[PDB]
């Protein structure tokens, strides 16, 4: 029943700089703890492990500390390969009851960059289908805090949309939104306006991209 | 000492059994695998493997001397004599109320911190014309071994090649004079029967006892060596004594873990050879702890008040 | 006093029960009371023997006061009478291993006689009889063979050693050729 | 030094039951316990339980206890995990990962929590939905919004199960200045993605714009030319 928390949810640095995670966790997990780090579709990989000592293979910038229930991968001049959400495992408990870390996306922090938004109608081909899906897309901004809404016909109306940062890129190292307002067929007929505010850090004030049925 | 004669048969001992149980007890509440595992069949066959998974607490399990005392409507009787067979009709019996302390060393092929020999080796047999039955061997003169976690013994060269003669002479004045007596390793079987194995500071090691039982009653074996070093090694998986089963102890811990015992005894087995020629093989034996027990209680025996 | 049989190269099984359902003392000898293997309370003891690498009990039936005493590898040697000294009881089992081998390729003509060639250990006289996939009951003591090798013979052959009301399977493969006809 | 590998992907549906192998090789199987580790979308590791291989005992976690079973066959050398009952939220990428113990096979054991090797990565979706190729539809670029430099397209693959699905564009030449935003789950059960490509106005009228969406699972492979309308 241990409860191991990362309290930096996630944390932006700049390559070279030193990068530090905390991983709390409930009662003493003595010296059972490891850390690994996973690439937006990898296996995770075996940082550290009992607490102090690095797996075989692995880069010395990575240190790691603690004993108790605080425990600490300290990184020193981090590296562009670095970027990666970083786990904490705990393994002291028995029998057999070990428990991860909820997470921590160490992410690049560059320049807060403005979105260019590229709002994109239903193609009338997917319209004949059934249904509308209206994209709004986001091109290459920071950081990823971009709050967007769905107004129809000047409407607040907030539901029937999805949308789908991306991972931080590897030249640009900027995310981009996309929110997708999907209406039927019916009801996309129904209304005129479709527009889509994008109120991000980076934009000086709120950028209304809207379009008007054909 | 008691003034009459009664009869004694330390391999029909009952306090063995008594103590056994206990000292399996005692080994329930002070070592506690991570996994124990133990066969469990209907008798269809097919055995399906118990499992038990508990804590491991890492505990430096130090054995502690046992008295065994008979409460009422019981009397314990001993025998006195500097060669007993403990098989048979004692005269100088005598009643008393504890037996001696006695430091519950589970191990095989050696006995450990046990009771030496009053007068001169003695070494006791259920039948040792059975090839099938232990040889208890009583040392009257412990050979102290020192076992570390460090990963071996050591023995006195000197003190076990004496000992292996006070012993090989023995057997020969119960076998027939006119017999070499040999030493040699354990035949095969399991690890904690094939090595010398006990437990040390809670930690089961596990030493090859080749060295100390390869002995020809002929040539020797101290070229450029003073002392025995017996090649030990810390085992996590063991069979369990107490029952068929496997169990998994949790890794070393401690810093250091040190043995100083003696040895006061053995548990050999010779092997029958179909009444070859005059060329007893004597090899390690031991893992059924009873016998251990025994070469403690083979002069006792608890009675009912009358 | 039982009696078990097997065939050269696999692994049989000499039983041994003890009366109550108790994991005691038990040691495996052979005729000549060499120790091939007993129990030392709950480890396996094994001895002097030749059967050392390829003999072994059933530690999980122990509990069921059951002491086997499985070997692998079965050869014409490993014939004998392997005692079971256990609680103060001599159970005696008998064990001998046939070895059936064919001469000539498994491949033959048709019309010539196959020839069969049952190795047995010392003191033993069992009775073959293997059926063709057709039906030849053909008899042979201690070498059997068929006059004539037919083409419906051409096939798996069900062999059978009897040895003191056992016995013991041989399937053997036969293949008659011809060219055409 | 062990390579894990791991069974295909599979699309079990709810209340099913799920079995993903795990081929260890490259060094002494019994040396190793395994264990595995889930991760459903977006979500973190979890631990499902670890094989003490050798002892051929395991143990799970609490929250899986009873639905999830560890087994190893020495014989093939592979270590299965099944999951029965299936759930939708037991949808995700099963991990197999294991550990060095220690010459297990001579009695000596670490018994290490941690894991050093881990597998390729098994995904198992779990839902009611139904196999069915995709459907890409051209985003038209932004002719009227954005000019001067470059105008923003892409492509819209909508209704598709289950995953994963790949992306290119011009038959795979455009892949730089590419932003595939990852799949989104509808209500419906059927995931959503969309790729997308800023490129110069310019080029709009003599690059015929072609992203290449594949999707193994139905095995149709579409192709839509996104046209500058
Ligand atoms: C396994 O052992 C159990 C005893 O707990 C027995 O009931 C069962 O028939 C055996 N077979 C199985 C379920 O593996
Ligand atoms: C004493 O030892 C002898 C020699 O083995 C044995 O026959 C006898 O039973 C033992 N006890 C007696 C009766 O003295
Ligand atoms: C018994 O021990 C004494 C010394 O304690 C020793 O002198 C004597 O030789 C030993 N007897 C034998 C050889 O068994
Ligand atoms: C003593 O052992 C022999 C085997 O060497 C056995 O035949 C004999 O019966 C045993 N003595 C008794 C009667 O227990
Ligand atoms: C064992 O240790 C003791 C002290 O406890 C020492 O006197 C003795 O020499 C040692 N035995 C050896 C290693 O021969
Ligand atoms: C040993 O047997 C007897 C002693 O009982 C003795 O007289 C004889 O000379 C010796 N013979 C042998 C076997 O060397
Ligand atoms: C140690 O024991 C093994 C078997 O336990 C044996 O094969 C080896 O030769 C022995 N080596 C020594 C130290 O004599
Ligand atoms: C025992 O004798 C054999 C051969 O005679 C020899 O190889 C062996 O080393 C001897 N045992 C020892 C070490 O005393
Ligand atoms: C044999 O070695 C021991 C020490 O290991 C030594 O005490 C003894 O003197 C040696 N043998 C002789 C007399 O050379
Ligand atoms: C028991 O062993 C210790 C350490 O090896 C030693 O100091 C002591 O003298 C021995 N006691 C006995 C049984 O004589
Ligand atoms: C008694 O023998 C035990 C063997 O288990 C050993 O650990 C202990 O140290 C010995 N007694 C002494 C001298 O402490
Ligand atoms: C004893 O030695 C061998 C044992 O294998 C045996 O062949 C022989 O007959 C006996 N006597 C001799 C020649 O030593
Ligand atoms: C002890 O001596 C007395 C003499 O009155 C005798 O009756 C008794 O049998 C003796 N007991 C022993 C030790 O055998
Ligand atoms: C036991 O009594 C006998 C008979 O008098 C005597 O010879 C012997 O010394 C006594 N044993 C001891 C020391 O208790």
């Amino acid at each position: 029943e241990l409860e191991l928390t990362q309290s930096p949810a996630t944390l932006s640095v700049s390559p070279g700089e030193r990068a530090t995670l905390s991983c709390r966790a409930s009662e003493s997990v003595s010296s059972d703890l490891a850390w690994y780090q996973q690439k937006p579709g990898q296996a995770p990989r075996l940082l550290i492990y009992g607490a102090s000592t690095r797996a075989t293979g692995v880069p010395a910038r990575f240190s790691g500390s603690g004993s108790g229930a605080e425990f600490t991968l300290t990184i020193s001049s981090l590296q562009s390969e670095d970027f990666a959400v970083y786990y904490c495992q705990q393994y002291n408990n028995w029998p057999p009851r070990y428990t991860f870390g909820q997470g921590t996306r160490l992410e690049i922090k560059r320049t807060v960059a403005a979105p260019s938004v590229f709002i994109f109608p239903p193609s009338d081909e997917q319209l004949k289908s059934g249904t509308a899906s209206v994209v709004c897309l986001l091109n290459n901004f920071y950081p990823r805090e971009a709050k967007v809404q769905w107004k129809v016909d000047n409407a607040l109306q907030s539901g029937n949309s999805q949308e789908s940062v991306t991972e931080q890129k590897s030249k640009d190292s900027t995310y981009s939104l996309s929110s997708t307002l999907t209406l039927s067929k019916a009801d996309y007929e129904k209304h005129k306006v479709y527009a889509c505010e994008v109120t991000h850090q980076g934009l000086s004030s709120p950028v209304t991209k809207s379009f008007n049925r054909g | 000492l008691e003034n009459v004669t009664e009869n004694f048969n330390m391999w029909k001992n009952n306090m063995v059994e008594q103590m056994h149980e206990d000292i399996i007890s005692l080994w329930d509440q002070s070592l506690k695998p991570c996994v124990k595992l133990t066969p469990l069949c209907v008798g269809a066959g097919s055995c399906n493997t118990s499992v038990i998974t508990q804590a491991c607490p890492k505990v430096s399990f130090e054995p502690i001397p046992i008295h065994y005392c008979a409460p009422a409507g019981f009397a314990i009787l001993k025998c006195n004599d500097k060669k007993f067979n403990g098989t048979g009709p004692c005269t100088n019996v005598s009643t008393v109320q504890c037996t001696h302390g006695i430091r519950p060393v589970v191990s095989t092929q050696l006995l450990l911190n046990g009771s030496l020999a009053e007068e001169e080796i003695v070494i006791r047999s259920e039948n040792f014309t059975n090839n099938a039955k232990t040889i208890i061997v009583q040392l009257n003169e412990s050979v102290v071994i020192n076992c570390t976690g460090a990963g071996h013994c050591n023995l006195s060269k000197t003190q076990w090649e004496n000992t292996l003669e006070q012993i090989a002479i023995k057997l020969k004045e119960q076998f027939g004079n006119n017999k070499t007596i040999i030493f040699n390793p354990s035949s095969g079987g399991d690890p904690e029967i094939v090595t010398h194995s006990f437990n040390c500071g809670g930690e089961f090691f596990y030493c090859n006892s080749t060295q100390l039982f390869t002995w020809n009653d002929t040539r020797k074996l101290n070229n450029t060596g003073r002392n025995i070093t017996l090649p030990c090694r810390i085992k996590q998986i063991i069979n369990m004594w107490q029952e068929v089963g496997k169990a998994m102890y949790a890794p070393p811990i401690r810093g250091q873990i040190r043995c100083s015992s003696n040895i006061t005894g053995l548990l050999l087995t010779r092997d029958g050879g179909k009444d070859t020629n005059g060329t007893e093989i004597f090899r390690p034996g031991g893992g059924d702890m009873r016998d251990n027990w025994r070469s403690e209680l083979y002069k006792y025996k608890v009675v009912k008040i009358e | 006093k039982k009696v078990v049989l097997g065939k050269k190269g696999d692994t049989v099984e000499l039983t041994c029960t003890a009366s109550q359902k108790k994991s005691i003392q038990f040691h495996w000898k052979n005729s000549n009371q060499i120790k091939i293997l007993g129990n030392q309370g709950s480890f396996l003891t094994k001895g002097p023997s030749k059967l050392n690498d390829r003999a072994d009990s059933r530690r999980s039936l122990w509990d069921q006061g059951n002491f086997p005493l499985i070997i692998k590898n079965l050869k014409i040697e490993d014939s004998d009478t392997y005692i079971c000294e256990v609680e103060d009881q001599k159970e005696e089992v008998q064990l001998l291993v046939f070895g059936l081998t064919a001469n000539s390729d498994t491949h033959l003509l048709q019309g010539q006689s196959l020839t069969l060639t049952l190795e047995s250990p010392p003191g033993s006289s069992p009775s073959v009889q293997c059926r063709s996939p057709r039906g030849k009951n053909i008899q042979g003591g201690k070498t059997l063979s068929v006059s004539q090798l037919e083409l419906q013979d051409s096939g798996t052959w069900t062999c059978t050693v009897l040895q003191n009301q056992k016995k013991v399977e041989f399937k053997i493969d036969i293949v008659v050729l011809a060219f055409q006809k | 030094q062990v390579q894990l590998l791991e069974s295909g992907a599979e699309v079990k549906k709810p209340g099913s039951s799920v079995k993903v192998s795990c081929k260890a090789s490259g060094d002494t199987f019994i040396r190793y316990s395994f264990t595995w580790v889930r991760q459903a979308p977006g979500q973190g590791l979890e631990w499902m339980g670890r094989i003490i291989t050798i002892l051929d005992v395991a143990h799970y976690a609490p929250h899986l206890q009873g639905r999830v079973t560890i087994t190893a066959d020495k014989s093939t050398s592979t270590v299965y995990l099944e999951l029965r009952n299936l759930r939708s939220d037991d949808t995700a990428v099963y991990f197999c990962a294991g550990v060095y113990e220690g010459e297990a096979d001579e009695g000596e054991y670490r018994n290490n929590g941690f894991l050093k090797h881990w597998g390729q990565g098994t995904l198992v979706t779990v839902t009611s939905a139904s196999t069915k190729g995709p459907s890409v539809f051209p985003l038209a670029p932004s002719s009227k919004s954005t000019s001067g430099g470059t105008a923003a397209l892409g492509c819209l693959v909508k209704d598709y199960f289950p995953q994963p699905v790949t992306v290119s564009w011009n038959s795979g030449a455009l892949t730089s200045g590419v932003h595939t935003f990852p799949a989104v789950l509808q209500s419906s059960g059927l995931y959503s993605l969309s790729s997308v490509v800023t490129v110069p106005s310019s080029s709009l009228g003599t690059q015929t714009y072609i992203c290449n969406v594949n999707h193994k699972p139905s095995n149709t492979k579409v192709d839509k030319k996104v046209e500058p309308k």
